[PDB]
């Protein structure tokens, strides 16, 4: 009886672990999308201008 | 001395209406430093003023004007506690006559 | 040491430079069943 | 010339972080001298895009004629 | 028929695992910081054109 | 020699002891309000 | 026994001094979130 014990967590731990591949380079891609915003908000942190205000009288 | 009802109904009347208008605390300022010289020379500087100019910090001011609101608030709190040892005198002499 | 650092400390006192203060403790032992 | 003075950066700075939020990536651009033409970036229905995304249509910042921004000359001219 | 699956051992399957989800949590705790900055960034009031008084 | 640079030590943690403690109240007063004034009076 | 202590207190020092470097970026952080304005910079002439 422990035979088909081992028949079913072959099969689960397999499945995951084809699950795990395919996950981590999914957040991989997430991993690039978000590190190109990181390096572009980062640039024009010295192109915005900055607003002058001067009193009426 | 005819209806002490109506006289105590007018007194928390009053209460009501001073006690509710709230009054805020003047508010805190940035940490002293803000906006940190090092960074307003550059804001300064990314401005393209025309006129050469320089960063007149005005902390102090802003500090002494919260300190002034600060004491004109503590004089608040104590006109508020004599006004409510005035109720309480009230409510003593309202309470004998409905004895 | 000791009288001669307070007689001079009157001297600044008519933001000191030192920590003074305690120490970091280290072994200081007894006599056994003598005092 | 075309690579520093573009055609238009959107309303913002923070729209480029919300359309990374529940979005896509972002886009880069490069210059081109001729080639960013066409209809519907600076012909006549431009203005329609400004008014409705909210941005200026001439020279999308501002109106820039003058090399320095003078508080005196907006003083006089008040 | 025994499977290939079957057959396969226990310890490397589970060894592989481990070591994947590891790399799943590595990822995770990497988004934790890059949406920390992109959080804060946005909450920072730094993008938004600080203001200068002329007279 | 080793005492030399020792309470200059003790001295420059002390000092960062009551300064650290200054600054404790200081990160979490910042809390405590929902939003700050401007430090500008102008005039 | 005098060479244990500065390097206790020189570790102390240290870490401490890192800490107070941290703390001045996350009051610089909370100084500039939770004000209703951008920093506020004043531009006299000379």
């Amino acid at each position: 009886q422990e035979l088909r014990v081992s028949r079913m967590s072959l099969m689960q731990s397999q499945s995951d672990l084809l699950e795990a591949q395919k996950m981590v380079e999914e957040q991989r891609l997430e991993i690039q999308r978000l590190y190109k915003v990181i390096e572009s908000l980062n640039r024009e942190k010295s192109l915005v201008p900055p607003v002058v205000l001067a009193p009426a009288n | 001395v005819a209806n002490p009802s109506d006289s105590l109904m007018t007194l928390a009347e009053k209460c009501h209406q001073k006690w509710s208008q709230t009054k805020n605390p003047p508010a805190l300022s940035p940490y002293p430093p803000f906006p940190a010289s090092e960074e307003a020379e550059a804001i300064l500087q990314r401005a393209n003023l025309d006129y050469d100019a320089v960063v007149m910090d005005t902390t102090g001011e802003h500090l002494r004007e919260t300190t002034k609101t600060l004491v004109q608030y503590s004089q608040d709190i104590l006109n508020r506690d004599s006004t409510i040892q005035s109720v309480l005198k009230s409510l003593k002499a309202h309470g004998h006559v409905g004895n | 040491a000791e009288i001669r650092a307070e007689q001079l400390a009157n001297a600044l006192r008519s933001d000191s430079p030192v920590f003074r203060g305690e120490d970091v403790p280290g072994p200081v032992a007894v006599l056994r069943d003598n005092k | 010339q075309a690579e520093r003075f573009p055609v238009t950066r959107d309303i913002s700075l923070d729209v480029k972080i919300d359309q990374m939020k529940a979005g896509l990536t972002l886009t880069r651009r490069l210059p081109m001298v001729y080639g960013t033409a066409g209809m519907a970036s600076h012909g006549l229905n431009g203005a329609i895009r400004a008014s409705v995304l909210g941005v200026a249509y001439p020279c999308h910042p501002h109106c820039v004629m003058s090399l320095k921004r003078s508080p005196t000359l907006t003083t006089e001219a008040a």
